[PDB]
């Protein structure tokens, strides 16, 4: 079966280099042209690089023309993307794709399309240091009430949030993170519950951020404004 | 370069109904020799890589359900879904590979499910007492389960409309009632937060007859 | 389905040789007859294979520059040929078939084999020397059937009166191209002075029958 | 013993130890014998058996003036190109069937026969070609395909590519890339009144 | 090429028990493997082909299995005509067909230590110019055994040949002989001649020795 396993992504300082890999199986690799396509966070698809089946044709997008170098090892069936002098605009998920034809730009009659894609490597260019998040409660206000947890100031992506260790799933919304001006990410995870259970059911969110070896459980309680 | 322009940027179609996505190219994409337009269509669901649907403008990729169909030629192209199924909610890209300026994609069309207008449930959350001990105040405004996606949130601090200190995040369309949820985070310093008393967010949405505003008073609880 | 090889051969080293193997009842003109070597006490080793109709060989890397395999589809016969024979080529040679069955391959009949003996010797009868019992409950004596050609020899003890405990070993081919064989027997040590032990060697090709008395050696 | 009562040697076509590459496909002419297509269709090992212009059931009841048996190898996803009115690298550049094709197409997965660990590169296919093949045309040319206006002078390189290319069949490949043996039967009906055939 | 290796070297199974034979390939062979049986003096006979399919005309007690690199032949309820040597041959179509070394199937029996005797060359053979020193290992089990010639405590190699009888039809034992061949001039240069026998039935290597002229 067709299979493209990518690797090499990660956090890189601006101006530093990073080599992306892409191992292929299930088809005669030395015979097909390979593409590299990235997708910046929240943006559309953008073409990056291209190599021919005999590692001859090499073409690049305007934004990466000299900084990126594409190569292939037809003996190890692997595609490489050597990304040098990285900039923030390069932060994206990078896919490698197989061409239907040998990616021979001049033949034209044999021009192919993106047949099979890989799962994509995450690449983040930033001068941020790895940090675990702080979890702050979004306390329910004094028929149904809303509560949640605030996951603020962590790096890099991603985090995983559950409620009552998975016992609470109905009405759970965990928002995609937002990148703050400081360079760290911020995220919120909420859930709607009946107002009659705010005094009887203990609600605890379970945030897990593997890059910092951090797992936090935070008890969200109603702001007791009565004494 | 060959510029690809899809129409529309987003559309909603109810299940079992027909969806149609157009895509126009700058220069013609037609090798007159074989008479094949070199245009491809892709489906991209959240978190996944793209999935090839159509190539040669009108040829279907092996395994794609027969409800997907591409047509058009030259500079005007069309991707049509006939019996829109729940799993077809995704972004669709046209992509030319005429071989001239390498390869260019389209901006991508967002395909959501159409339903009855639904009003948002609004809740506001004051900054917790644990965060203010750190020096930063984060005020959160929630728009839970609404349709359609278009919504306008307006923060007000002592009746002064706030902008430039707020970030929003929207969930993808829910898988069972096909609604949206939105989160806007108003960030302030502890000193600036302690200078004003009335904090509120003003939501405007189609499902609402007049702008809704939820509020709390600074240090009132 | 039926393959038939040629009869056993005997050649001097350096002489040319070609054995044959005719087939019948094949699925189609495009089969896969293959030659396999088997040395006296070795194992199986593949050599080559041909599709008669196409006559396309696939010699094994350890055999490529040594033997040539040919075929004539008119007689549906496969051939294995040596340009120059050496003593190392002395072995048994089988031909096996491998018909095609659309989805996969299927080996059917297996040749009975052709024995090849590369030696520069001739017909010679064996010398019979005693393996005397040691002076030190049961003792062991025997005979040595050395330097004879060709096979086989038959060894008996006391004209057939001593069969219990006799182990007549299969012969070995020395470097000299002649065969050597040993036959022993374990007897009670108390009978070494009261029971005479003689071994009857019979080698029909050389018209030789030798009886050799085995006694405890006199020091 | 050969007689014309003897049946036609379809075993030689289907039961060959090795097929030709699709760019240089083989063509056997079956003639001066009696053909029985009952054994062919009945076989439960044919993953593809499509006939054009003639139903396979009425094969033994038909009168042909001529019969062709073309045989080659392609990969699984390329089987659908062996039909009238198709395009693709195989139908345009390796083997093309006429629009009024009157015959049958028989295919079976041959992954136990034509794939080796490390890749069987014996099978080739023409990939580069200026104009499409005509129906039943065989191009065994090996001339370096010139893409640009700069001549190649027989040398491989940029804008100068070898027109042929190997499958490299490995047994671990997906069925869409595994080797499939194909046999294409071309018929030649007899112009005769219905009262005969 | 693709090296085929089997295990074990030899085995021992009583009638009715289940024989288990393995076969390993150096690289993958998909499933184009074949097991054979070669009874003494007979041509090989096919048992399993395609890793698992039983050849027509073969008892259903034999069975094959495996895929890729490791395979197995199982003989359920072993019989008395099942004593032979079993190989595994692969036949991938555009490749050199390779062969295993084989495995010998025997009668199960208790371990027995070999009887070691050393025979000096007779005075009638020394008059000819050649000395043949024979070392005997009488009725032992299992088949595996190691003989090491020692001439004046110099381990000898390259000047000896060995011969083994078949498993005896009454006690299931083997008999092995090793003939040290030397010239009369080389024989009269040394004094101590010995052969060292190591075996499973022997706790330590057993050595029988004679001195030239004694
Ligand atoms: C290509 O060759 C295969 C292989 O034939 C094999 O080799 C021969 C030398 C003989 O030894 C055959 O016994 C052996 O299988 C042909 O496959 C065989 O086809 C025949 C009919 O053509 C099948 O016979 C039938 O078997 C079924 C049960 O499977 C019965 O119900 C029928 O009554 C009839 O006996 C036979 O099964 C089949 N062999 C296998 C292993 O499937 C194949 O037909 C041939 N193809 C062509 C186009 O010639």
């Amino acid at each position: 079966e067709v299979q493209l396993v990518e690797s090499g992504g990660g956090v890189v300082q601006p101006g530093r280099s990073l080599r992306l890999s892409c191992a292929a199986s299930g088809f005669t690799f030395s015979n097909y042209g390979m593409h590299r396509v990235r997708q910046a966070p929240g943006k559309g698809l953008e073409w990056v690089a291209l190599i021919s089946y005999e590692e001859s044709n090499r073409y690049y997008g305007d934004s990466v023309r000299g900084r990126f170098t594409i190569s292939r090892d037809n003996s190890k069936n692997t595609l490489y993307l050597q990304m040098n002098s990285l900039r923030p605009e390069d932060t994206a998920v990078y896919y490698c794709a197989k061409d239907q034809g040998p990616a021979t730009v001049m033949v034209t009659a044999i021009r192919g399309a993106m047949d099979v894609w890989g799962q994509g490597t995450t690449v983040t260019v930033s001068s941020a240091s790895t940090k675990g998040p702080s979890v702050f409660p979004l306390a329910p206000s004094s028929g149904t009430a809303a509560l949640g947890c605030l996951v603020k100031d962590y790096f890099p992506e991603p985090v995983t949030v559950s409620w009552n260790s998975g016992a609470l799933t109905s009405g759970v919304h965990t928002f995609p993170a937002v990148l703050q001006s400081s360079g760290l990410y911020s995220l919120s995870s909420v859930v709607t519950v009946p107002s009659s259970s705010l005094g009887t059911q203990t609600y605890i969110c379970n945030v897990n951020h593997k890059p910092s070896n951090t797992k936090v459980d935070k008890k969200v309680e109603p702001k007791s404004c009565d004494k | 370069d060959i510029q690809l322009t899809q129409s529309p940027d987003s559309l909603a179609v109810s299940l079992g109904e027909r969806a149609t996505i157009n895509c126009k190219s700058s220069q013609s994409v037609l090798y007159s020799s074989n008479n094949k337009n070199y245009l491809a269509w892709y489906q991209q669901k959240p978190g996944q890589p793209p999935k090839l649907l159509i190539y040669w403008a009108s040829t279907r990729e092996s395994g794609v359900p027969d409800r997907f169909s591409g047509s058009g030629s030259g500079t005007d192209f069309t991707l049509t879904i006939s019996s829109l199924q729940a799993e077809d909610v995704a972004v669709y890209y046209c992509q030319q590979y005429f071989g001239s300026p390498s390869i260019t994609f389209g901006q991508g069309t967002r395909l959501e499910i159409k339903r009855t207008v639904a009003a948002p449930s609004v809740f506001i959350f004051p900054p917790s007492d644990e965060q203010l001990k750190s020096g930063t105040a984060s005020v959160v405004c929630l728009l839970n389960n609404f349709y359609p996606r278009e919504a306008k949130v307006q923060w007000k601090v002592d009746n002064a409309l706030q902008s430039g200190n707020s970030q929003e995040s929207v969930t993808e369309q829910d898988s069972k009632d096909s609604t949206y949820s939105l989160s806007s985070t108003l960030t302030l310093s502890k000193a600036d937060y302690e200078k004003h008393k009335v904090y509120a967010c003003e939501v405007t949405h189609q499902g609402l007859s007049s702008p809704v505003t939820k509020s709390f008073n600074r240090g009132e609880c | 389905v039926q393959l038939v090889q040629s009869g056993a051969e005997v050649k001097k080293p350096g002489e040319s040789l070609r054995i044959s193997c005719k087939g019948s009842g094949h699925n189609s003109p495009s089969y896969w007859i293959s030659w396999v070597r088997q040395m006296p006490g070795k194992g199986l080793e593949w050599m080559g294979r041909i599709d008669p109709s196409d006559s396309y060989t696939n010699y094994s890397p350890s055999f490529q520059g040594h033997v040539t395999i040919s075929a004539d589809k008119s007689i549906s016969t496969a051939y294995l040929q040596w340009s120059s024979l050496q003593a190392s080529d002395t072995a048994i040679y089988y031909c096996a078939r491998h018909v095609v069955a659309l989805t996969h391959l299927y080996p059917d009949y297996w040749g009975q084999g052709t024995l090849v003996t590369v030696s520069s010797a001739s017909t010679k009868g064996p010398s019979v020397f005693p393996l005397a019992p040691s002076s030190k409950g049961t003792a062991a004596l025997g005979c040595l059937v050395k330097d004879y050609f060709p096979e086989p020899v038959t060894v008996s003890w006391n004209s057939g009166a001593l069969t219990s405990g006799v182990h007549t070993f299969p012969a070995v081919l020395q470097s000299s191209g002649l065969y050597s064989l040993s036959s022993v027997v374990t007897v009670p040590s108390s009978s070494l002075g009261t029971q005479t032990y003689i071994c009857n060697v019979n080698h029909k090709p050389s018209n030789t029958k030798v009886d050799k008395k085995v006694e405890p050696k006199s020091c | 013993h050969h007689h014309h009562t003897n049946l036609c040697p379809f075993g030689e076509v289907f039961n060959a130890t090795r097929f030709a590459s699709v760019y240089a496909w083989n063509r056997k002419r079956i003639s001066n014998c009696v053909a029985d297509y009952s054994v062919l269709y009945n076989s439960a090992s044919f993953s593809t058996f499509k006939c054009y212009g003639v139903s396979p059931t009425k094969l033994n009841d038909l009168c042909f003036t001529n019969v062709y048996a073309d045989s080659f190898v392609i990969r699984g996803d390329e089987v659908r190109q062996i039909a009238p009115g198709q395009t693709g690298n195989i139908a345009d550049y390796n083997y093309k069937l006429p629009d009024d094709f009157t015959g049958c197409v028989i295919a079976w997965n041959s992954n136990n026969l034509d794939s080796k660990v490390g890749g069987n590169y014996n099978y080739l296919y023409r990939l580069f070609r200026k104009s499409n093949l005509k129906p039943f045309e065989r191009d065994i040319s090996t001339e370096i395909y010139q893409a640009g206006s700069t001549p190649c002078n027989g040398v491989k390189g940029f804008n100068c590519y070898f027109p042929l290319q190997s499958y490299g069949f490995q047994p671990t490949y997906g069925v869409g890339y595994q080797p499939y043996r194909v046999v294409v039967l071309s018929f030649e009906l007899l112009h005769a009144p219905a009262t005969v055939c």
